[PDB]
Order: structure tokens, then sequence, then C-alpha cells
């Protein structure tokens, strides 16, 4: 819960995090 | 930076003309859009470190 | 049709020599159409208020494909009952003004008993029918 640590990889979990549920979006149009 | 015409328009104009705050709003609420309605909650933190 | 049944209305008596546009009978149309198209709105209105509840509530995922494939035919259908309606309003402003009733391909006339059967009708038999086939060739 505390702030973001210097280092940490915030590009991949970034990617990481909106890539995941890509399997619950419809892939037609909607 | 007025809508001229309407249907969507592109981002590398809203950038352009309308400015670095203004694209990566309008790419965050648009992809939030399609997760919000399936349910999917995704802080819009991460979808800045892609814009 | 229970269109008929749901409102107190009776089949039409058409008289022998009976017109098209007297006081009584547009002012009878307007009130069906009107209803109608009150209908459809609230139609419209109950959709997406049972669809936001889907989008608000959020399923298992191992129910999501059922849900989503809910989701999915609710939202074509809602798109399709707001056609209608425009489509219907549209056949609101024929009744309104004077180009109501006839084919708009060939002169010819459209049937009486046949509008009543389809009032958003725009082809006569002959013609609508070719554009099907022509349809089903011109795509396929
Ligand atoms: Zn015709």
């Amino acid at each position: 819960g505390h702030i973001i640590n210097k280092g940490e990889a915030i590009g991949v979990i970034a990617a990481q995090s909106i890539g995941e549920p890509g399997t619950q979006l419809t892939m037609r149009t909607f | 930076g007025d809508v001229i015409s309407d249907g969507p328009e592109a981002p590398h104009d809203i950038l352009r003309l309308r400015g670095v705050h203004a694209v990566t709003r309008y790419i965050v609420n648009e992809v939030q859009d399609v997760y919000r309605l399936q349910g999917v909650k995704i802080n819009d933190k991460h979808i800045e470190v892609i814009v | 049709l229970s269109i008929l049944a749901i409102a107190g209305v009776e089949p039409y008596q058409e008289k022998p020599g009976e017109e098209y546009m007297n006081e009584a009978q547009l002012a009878h149309f307007r009130r069906i159409l009107e209803a109608w198209r009150n209908q459809l709105r609230d139609e419209v209105d109950r959709t997406v208020t049972h669809m936001q509840d889907e989008a608000a509530n959020f399923p298992d995922p191992v129910d999501r494909a059922a849900q989503e494939e809910e989701f999915s035919l609710e939202l074509r259908n809602r798109d399709r009952e707001r056609k209608l309606i425009k489509k219907i309003e549209k056949t609101l402003k024929k009744v309104e003004d004077e180009d109501f009733g006839y084919c708009e391909s060939c002169g010819v006339e459209i049937g009486i008993r046949r509008l009543e059967a389809r009032p958003t009708a725009d082809l006569c038999i002959d013609c609508k029918t070719l554009a099907e086939i022509r349809e089903k060739q011109m795509a396929g």
C-alpha cells in the first residue's frame, strides 16, 4: 500500500495489467 | 481545436492541435470505456505509462 | 394481431366508398402511431437499464462466456429497436404530409389492406421481392 519504490520496473507491470484481462473483452465490435 | 465536422477523430490531431494532456485523457477514457463495460478494473496509472 | 387486442380497438370497419383522410381517421392513426412510438421508447429504455446491471455486476470467469454471449445479443437487439423507432417516426411524417401509401419505385399504389399489415411498407409485393433476389445475388 505504500508509495512506489525506487527501481520497481513499472513499465512491464503496467503492460501486464492491461493485457491480462484481454481474454474478457469481445473480439467482434459490439 | 473545435469540432468542424463529426465522426471519430484521429489521436494525431488531438495531440497536435489541443495538447499533450488532451490526447492522454482521450486514450485513457476511451480504452477504459471498453474495459469498464466488461466489469474489469484497470487503474489509469498503467494506461498512462503506455501513453 | 395481438396489437389490436392490447388496445381496445376492433378491426377497422372500412365502408364501401370510404375515403382515406378525415379528421377522425388521422386523429385515430395519430394516437396509434404515438402510442406505438411511446411503447418502443419505453422498451429501449428497459433494455438499456437491464444491460447496465450486467455491466455493473461482474460475473465469475467461468460464466463470463455465457454472460458475454447474452450481453452481445441484447446490444445488437437494442440497436435494432432504435432503428425501428426512427422508421415509425418516418412513417409518422408520411401520415402528416401527403406522400404515404404508394410504391416508391413505380407509381403503382400499395394495397390498403396491405398497408394496415405493414404501415412501413415502401414497395409493392412485385418490386420488393425482386430486390431481395438481386440482394442474394449482388451479395453472395
Ligand atoms: Zn412497385
